[PDB]
């Protein structure tokens, strides 16, 4: 983090495309000051130190009426990044909620992975967070037993798959390799030995 | 952008179109002076209510003498220039 | 009475002699007959489009492409060597012109046919790197194979802490209609 | 789109600001969302797999859903049937002055992208994303479903074939459902409607005029002089300014419905397929054992492989 924050670049960008954003618009209203909309000048007062009268205030008009619809058009994107912009905040006040007081147990949104915790910080205009979440990863090669046949009766194994049939050794879990010795306290009897298509003996 | 620095990307910029080559004018082989020599310069000038009417076809207009000599009172019109109007070939121009 | 700029070629059509013009989607006129017997279809794009510069960004390399769009890649040739250009260059001559997937010219990169993971979007899939470019490598292409028996768990894992930036205010703005 | 072209217009042009500067710069932000939509939608699974051509497991068919070998071309035959259904109402030569954009993302490779996701969804274990895969022979994986909705493996291998059974049948349904029906499929028609009627209005805006003596330009320009030229070119201007400026607020409302159902599109490719997603009436009208991705023109159609569980007893507590 001390690196990925620190000496680096853009892998913060969005805050400041928000902040290009309103300097663009805040900007281009100011040069929309700046330019005329079919009348004499772009500035005013400029015109009246040398207008006369109803001449002048047509031309006044023709100002005023692109000023203000510069402004209003500056308004409504206003207004339509406010409603992206609070789409987004539900989403970081969801996150706050669901990603920091718990774990959001719903799969793959709070950041890329199992998201063991997760810790805010502030920023300018935004929120960064830090989503302390979850990466597995070795592999290897292991064989099956959907279910387990002791004395011609089977048991399925607790449902959260994989037994270990490593051998047909032991239990297993779904995302570590883990062993559990069987006894009958560990599985349930599920009728006769219909289906087992991993048999394993001497489950006692 | 603004910029000597500019980071890596593509960039709008302005919109490129291809400038034309040459000239292409295609008229008819229409080719005749207009009566505008007699039936501008008539002489049976009719009353109001039984205003004349002519179709004139067929010529090449010259609207030339019409500005050069100022023998006319009140020279207007509406939904035309006056000077750019020897540019387009007409349908039917009508004396009235 | 047409005036204006074009593309002409002759006339495509089953048309009626009392006709003149064409207007074909909404008063767009696209087909005449000529004043001295010939009849020709008038698509007036002669082009148009936007361009857009590709750079590697000032800090590595100083070099260009530009990406013409709306074209098949030999108009941008004759418009280049009469110099009939509107961004008319001078320092500026064709390296090549690598065209397909028919978002437009591209003058100043090569074909790559090892085609990485796409920096820039070039249009319609194809991408640069450096400057080359090549269509997409869509990722990594890995082959998998799983039969029913074999199967495996994670035996070591790591943590991983990595960023996500969610705004919520916008700059706090205000304007005075009064000045 | 405006302004069509003479030589003044231009300069009456830029006596309006950066009003092209404005509008090409709002629509180069919406072509690059409509990049990042495509991208965070479909690109969440990076390393791409294969279409692993075993398609047969114990009687699981996937008929169709993946595209095939077998075929000419690489796009799936229930996508096909979508492809088919969906109308509309070189290059694009046209002097409107618009134009769509080719998308980014390749079509075929929209649909190998499909192809990559339906696949390691058919193999590779839950773990799918959040690494990469780790060799789950798929009966086993419904035998993992059913945690979310809280039942054993009785359920399945006590009823193995059935099961398949009433896959296979309602998918063929399902090219029952897609190929003889109708209007259920309407959203996707509903979006080429809105955009086709939005950009052919702006068409008949510059068909419009406004209040000036022509509708067309080239038409005035050679009965126009002088002041009363500019006056009926400022008319001109000023309505297909407005018009555009209409159409160009619009697709930026649009683009953010889009974006929030987006939103959605990335929520129910990764929440309902990539894991379950175990809250309530998100996915489907079932308890949500699968659900696949399929590509579409222009958008997005789920295969949600619900749960509707259905028989009827009386006991006593």
């Amino acid at each position: 983090i001390q690196e990925s924050l620190t000496t680096t670049s853009t892998a913060l960008g969005k805050l400041q495309d928000v902040v290009n954003q309103n300097a663009q618009a805040l900007n281009t209203l100011v040069k929309q000051l700046s330019s005329n909309f079919g009348a004499i000048s772009s500035v005013l007062n400029d015109i009246l130190s040398r207008l006369d009268k109803v001449e002048a205030e047509v031309q006044i008009d023709r100002l005023i009426t692109g000023r203000l619809q510069s402004l209003q058009t500056y308004v409504t994107q206003q207004l339509i990044r406010a409603a992206e912009i609070r789409a987004s905040a539900n989403l970081a006040a969801t996150k706050m909620s669901e990603c920091v007081l718990g774990q959001s147990k719903r799969v793959d949104f709070c950041g890329k992975g199992y998201h063991l915790m997760s810790f805010p910080q502030a920023a300018p205009h935004g929120v960064v967070f830090l989503h302390v979440t979850y990466v597995p990863s070795q592999e290897r090669n292991f064989t099956t037993a959907p279910a387990i046949c002791h004395e011609g009766k089977a048991y399925f194994p607790r449902e959260g798959v994989f037994v270990f049939n490593g051998t047909s050794w032991f239990i297993t879990q779904r995302n570590f390799f883990s062993p559990q010795i069987i006894t009958t306290d560990n599985t349930f009897v599920s009728g006769n030995c219909d289906v087992v298509i991993g048999i394993i003996n001497n489950t006692v | 952008v603004k910029s000597f620095e500019i980071d890596k990307g593509i960039y709008q910029t302005s919109n490129f179109r291809v400038v034309p080559s040459g000239d292409v004018v295609r008229f008819p082989n229409i080719t005749n002076l207009c009566p505008f020599g007699e039936v501008f310069n008539a002489t049976k000038f009719p009353s109001v209510y039984a205003w004349e009417r002519k179709k004139i076809s067929n010529c090449v207009a010259d609207y030339s003498v019409l500005y050069n000599s100022t023998f006319f009172s009140t020279f207007k019109c509406y939904g035309v220039s006056a000077t750019k109007l020897n540019d387009l070939c007409f349908s039917n121009v009508y004396a009235d | 009475g047409l005036t204006g700029t074009g593309v002409l070629t002759p006339s495509s059509k089953r048309f009626q002699p009392f006709q003149q013009f064409g207007r074909d989607v909404s008063d767009f006129t696209d087909s005449v007959r000529d004043p001295k017997t010939s009849e020709i279809l008038d698509i007036s794009p002669c082009s148009f489009g936007g361009v857009s510069v590709i750079t590697p960004g000032t800090n590595a390399s100083s070099e260009v492409a530009v990406l013409y769009q709306d074209v098949n890649c030999t108009d941008v040739s004759t418009a280049i060597h009469a110099d009939q250009l509107t961004p008319a260059w001078r320092i500026y001559s064709t390296g090549n012109n690598v065209f397909q997937t028919q978002a437009g010219c591209l003058i100043g990169a090569e074909h790559v046919d090892t085609s990485y993971e796409c920096d820039i979007p070039i249009g319609a899939g194809i991408c640069a790197s450096y400057i080359v470019a090549y269509t997409m490598s869509l990722g990594a292409d890995s082959s998998i194979a799983y039969s029913n028996n074999t199967i495996a768990i994670p035996t070591n894992f790591s943590i991983s802490i990595t960023t996500e930036v969610m705004p919520v205010s916008m700059a706090k703005t205000s304007v005075d209609c009064n000045m | 789109y405006i302004c069509g072209d003479s030589t003044e217009c231009a300069n009456l042009l830029l006596q309006y600001g950066s009003f092209c500067t404005q509008l090409n710069r709002a629509l180069s932000g919406i072509a690059a969302e409509q990049d990042r939509n495509t991208r965070e939608v479909f690109a969440q699974v990076k390393q791409m797999y294969k279409t692993p051509t075993l398609k047969y497991f114990g009687g699981f068919n996937f008929s169709q859903i993946l595209p095939d070998p077998l075929k000419p071309t690489k796009r799936s035959f229930i996508e096909d049937l979508l492809f088919n259904k969906v109308t509309l109402a070189i290059c694009a030569q046209k002097f409107n002055g618009l134009t769509v954009l080719p998308p980014l993302l390749t079509d075929d490779m929209i649909a190998a992208y499909t192809a990559a996701l339906v696949s390691g969804t058919a193999t590779a274990g839950w773990t799918f994303g959040a690494g990469a895969a780790l060799q789950i022979p798929f009966a086993m994986q419904m035998a993992y479903r059913f945690n979310g909705i809280g039942v054993t493996q009785n359920v399945l291998y006590e009823n193995q074939k059935q099961i398949a059974n009433q896959f296979n049948k309602a998918i063929s349904q399902i090219q029952e459902s897609l190929t003889t029906t109708s209007t259920a499929l309407g959203k996707l028609q509903d979006v080429v409607n809105q955009n086709a009627q939005a950009l052919n209005t702006l068409v008949k805006q510059l068909s419009s005029n406004f209040g000036a003596i022509s509708s067309v330009l080239n038409d005035i320009l050679s009965r126009l002089d002088k002041v009363e030229a500019e006056v009926q070119i400022d008319r001109l201007i000023t309505g297909r300014l407005q018009s555009l400026q209409t159409y160009v607020t619009q697709q930026l409302i649009r683009a953010a419905e889009i974006r929030a159902s987006a939103n959605l599109a990335a929520t129910k490719m990764s929440e309902c397929v990539l894991g379950q997603s175990k809250r309530v009436d998100f996915c489907g009208k079932g308890y949500h054992l699968m659900s696949f991705p399929q590509a579409a023109p222009h958008g997005v159609v789920f295969l949600h492989v619900t749960y509707v569980p259905s028989q009827e007893r009386n006991f006593t507590t």
